């Protein structure tokens, strides 16, 4: 612990959790929200027998825990879990006390409201924080890229939102949630590789394919083409090295698998592809500023670090607006923690402090004080 | 007046790439080192076992 | 005399296991070898695409 | 054979396989898909000495043979098994000559689209068949049933699918294959046997154990009270007679067998009980025809022979679902011919014969036609 | 008992040659085992950096 009573930055992204120090450039202790629990009962003795089992050690014990998500899309389970996970993470991964440093959080975006008044109820009487901050994920990634004007492009493993800011304003009333996601990704690919003649249920195999999606996915340039020459292939064709070490050949599959999110009716949704919701969210408000909202156009999440979503986008935004001002798409590398570091931003201001959520407020007030210290 | 803050961390972290770099070359030449050495230790370990295993034949016979 | 034949059972076992175990050694090491070796040249490689990245 | 050029249809069910001809009530051979060959090498002369043996034939010769399974869960092992036991089925078994009779197949759901092209090659060149098609158990069963709106349970002896389907469409984003079957049905009682005294490896006491299975097996009302009353229970506590001789005394283990697919954590899957499969394939439709579908829930395959399915289903899918609206199970007796039915009333309309796949199509498109003339 | 003596030396002495041997072969596996770990790392991320070529 530092010897300065700096705050605490945790983002907890739907999908990941990363928390550190405020002046950090990086959080300390990254983990997926996976949490896992003995599949059977207990019988031995000597070692383990441990309920609880989060990050690294999950991972590591895949095959004998059920693997569970404490959140998926939004909706919470059980805040038991995150009591414990938040507690491993303060004292086992950032080996740090809650009681002597304010935290800053960051929340899914149009989080409910009924969701932020329990977790900060539980939060607040569970642990000993003496300050809170939280704030949509939406303006911290607006603050890593460090521009006012922009649409953000916020996909998390639960749901995928579209949010335009201009000018450092929120913009509600064209803000989407689309139910898309990492867990689509993965079942998209589950029933295709099962079409391959690979039929796999459990989450180990769950992780074994996000991680071919985060290796060898492409995003098709154009669609039904690329199938047809895929056909053969040998070349575009591409394999995979499996832990046990079989060799899993796939070809056309590596871009017919996030097309599914530009093409939504290949396994039912009635909205449209995400660039269709991108493209709404901008006629809605004032004609004049969307030609900006075309040009400042951000895109932020762990799956950004796949190819092709740049020249994807850029390509249908074009074919729907039109083409007379130039569209380009920003994204720094390793985006994934830029919400983190804008937290980190939030606390190196000195004005940050004037609206910390201290403990007195909440017990005056209640929960209900945070429907007018936040907003 | 936030982002160019970042465009100077992100400079920090650029030049940083030279000292990742440097772990990772002692690393290399301490592979280096131990695979030199091996290349004796494995050349008299050969030599050792051959004597051995001589001395493993005369016993056969002597018995 | 009985004692004596389990003495010379156990000897040709144990000499038998040690040619099992010596030959396996031999094998091992030139295996680890070979490997070694590429590892170390595709190294050399990379070490070498570092050295044209500092020439940038 | 019939004096008209009538087609074939043929239900080669993941268990079962039953074949005879167009516009007839009932497939006229039936044979599981178990498959006998010489355990040992051949020395004697005067009878016998054949490899292959396929029916009932393999049935009473099952003590010499090793019996293997050419298909297991949908994966293939050898064609040529398939050549040799349909040659079987069409001229020893149905008298039939494929060269004059189109063929109505059905496939296990979601069965591999290689597997699909290779069988249909072969098929294709070794035999004559004039014109082909293929359909999902799961449409045909629901043409059993007449009621275009509902979500099937296939129960086959490889795998376990949920369909839904409503006013006849399919729900392929909704549909989800469970690796429990007659298989586990077979190991679980064999280790539970095991337990009970008697301990055996080999097919034909597999065959004795399904059949205990099909006699005697309960499905429990309430678990843990049926074994706490089971205890001694010398009424409830029930016998079999096996062609031996001996007298097999069996008490809970008639309602803990089938309970495993309803309670997996017993031999450890990950995946919950097939009512949780079904609930969840319900909820990931849109909600307003959830319930239509908890109200025409169908189920089919060989293993509904056994009692309890119907009333554990309604009773769990109520305590999960709200309990306002009536949920009542169909499934007509003798279901398992049910499918073959389905083929049959295929063939009876008149525009069937508009989309038969042809002889020309596949010689000039190859295989690859499929993929155009059946989806 | 001389013989019985002698024969139960030379079977002690190969017996503790048989142990000293299986504990190189297990430190000379782990040392394989891991360098093979790391050089199947190194080649994958070399692939990468090609599936980069593919993407540029
Ligand atoms: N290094 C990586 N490369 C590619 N994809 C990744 C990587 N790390 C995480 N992901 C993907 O990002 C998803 C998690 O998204 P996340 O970043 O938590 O969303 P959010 O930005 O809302 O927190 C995971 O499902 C995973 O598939
Ligand atoms: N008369 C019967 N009574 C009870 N169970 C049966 C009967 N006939 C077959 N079965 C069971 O049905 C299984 C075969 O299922 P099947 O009907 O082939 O599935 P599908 O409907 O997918 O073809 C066998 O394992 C057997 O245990
Ligand atoms: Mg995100
Ligand atoms: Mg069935």
């Amino acid at each position: 612990d530092e010897d300065e009573t700096t705050a605490l930055v945790c983002d907890n992204g739907s999908g990941l959790v990363k928390a550190g120090f405020a002046g950090d450039d990086a959080p300390r202790a990254v983990f997926p929200s996976i949490v896992g629990r003995p599949r059977h009962q207990g019988v031995m003795v000597g070692m383990g027998q441990k309920d609880s089992y989060v990050g690294d050690e999950a991972q590591s014990k895949r095959g004998i825990l059920t693997l569970k998500y404490p959140i998926e899309h939004g909706i919470i389970t059980n805040w038991d879990d995150m009591e414990k996970i938040w507690h491993h993470t303060f004292y086992n991964e950032l080996r740090v006390a809650p009681e002597e440093h304010p935290t800053l959080l960051t929340e899914a975006p149009l989080n409910p409201k009924a969701n932020r008044e329990k977790m900060t109820q539980i939060m607040f009487e569970t642990f000993n924080v003496p300050a809170m901050y939280v704030a949509i994920q939406a303006v911290l990634s607006l603050y890593a890229s460090g521009r006012t004007t922009g649409i953000v492009l916020d996909s998390g493993d639960g749901v995928t939102h579209n949010v335009p800011i201009y000018e450092g304003y929120a913009l509600p009333h064209a803000i989407m949630r689309l139910d898309l996601a990492g867990r689509d990704l993965t079942d998209y690919l589950m029933k295709i590789l099962t079409e391959r003649g690979y039929s796999f249920v459990t989450t180990a195999e769950r992780e074994i394919v996000r991680d071919i999606k985060e290796k060898l996915c492409y995003v098709a340039l154009d669609f039904e083409n690329e199938m047809a020459t895929a056909a053969s292939s040998s070349s575009l064709e591409k394999s995979y090295e499996l832990p046990d070490g079989q060799v899993i050949t796939i070809g056309n599959e590596r871009f017919r698998c996030p097309e599914t999110l530009f093409q939504p009716s290949f396994i039912g949704m009635e909205s449209a592809g995400i660039h269709e919701t991108t493209y709404n969210s901008i006629m809605k408000c004032d004609i004049d500023i969307r030609k900006d909202l075309y040009a400042n156009n951000v895109m932020s999440g762990g799956t950004t670090m796949y190819p092709g979503i740049a020249d994807r986008m850029q390509k249908e935004i074009t074919a729907l607006a039109p083409s007379t001002m130039k569209i380009k798409i920003i994204a720094p590398p390793e985006r994934k923690y830029s919400v983190w570091i804008g937290g980190s931003i939030l606390a190196s201001l000195s004005t940050f402090q004037q609206m910390w959520i201290t403990k007195q407020e909440y017990d005056e007030a209640g929960p209900s004080i945070v429907h007018r210290k936040c907003f | 007046d936030i982002h160019r803050k970042r465009m100077e961390k992100d400079l920090n972290e650029l030049q940083a790439l030279i000292e990742a770099h440097f772990e990772n070359r002692k690393k290399e030449e301490e592979e280096l080192v131990s695979l030199k050495d091996r290349i004796e230790r494995r050349r008299a370990e050969r030599a050792e076992q051959q004597r051995i295993r001589n001395e493993r034949e005369k016993e056969r016979q002597n018995r | 005399s009985d004692k004596l034949k389990e003495a010379e059972t156990r000897a040709e076992f144990a000499e038998r296991s040690v040619t099992k175990l010596e030959k396996s050694i031999d094998d091992l090491e030139d295996e680890l070898y070979a490997q070694k070796l590429k590892y170390k040249a595709i190294s050399e490689e990379l070490d070498h695409a570092l050295n044209d990245m500092t020439s940038i």
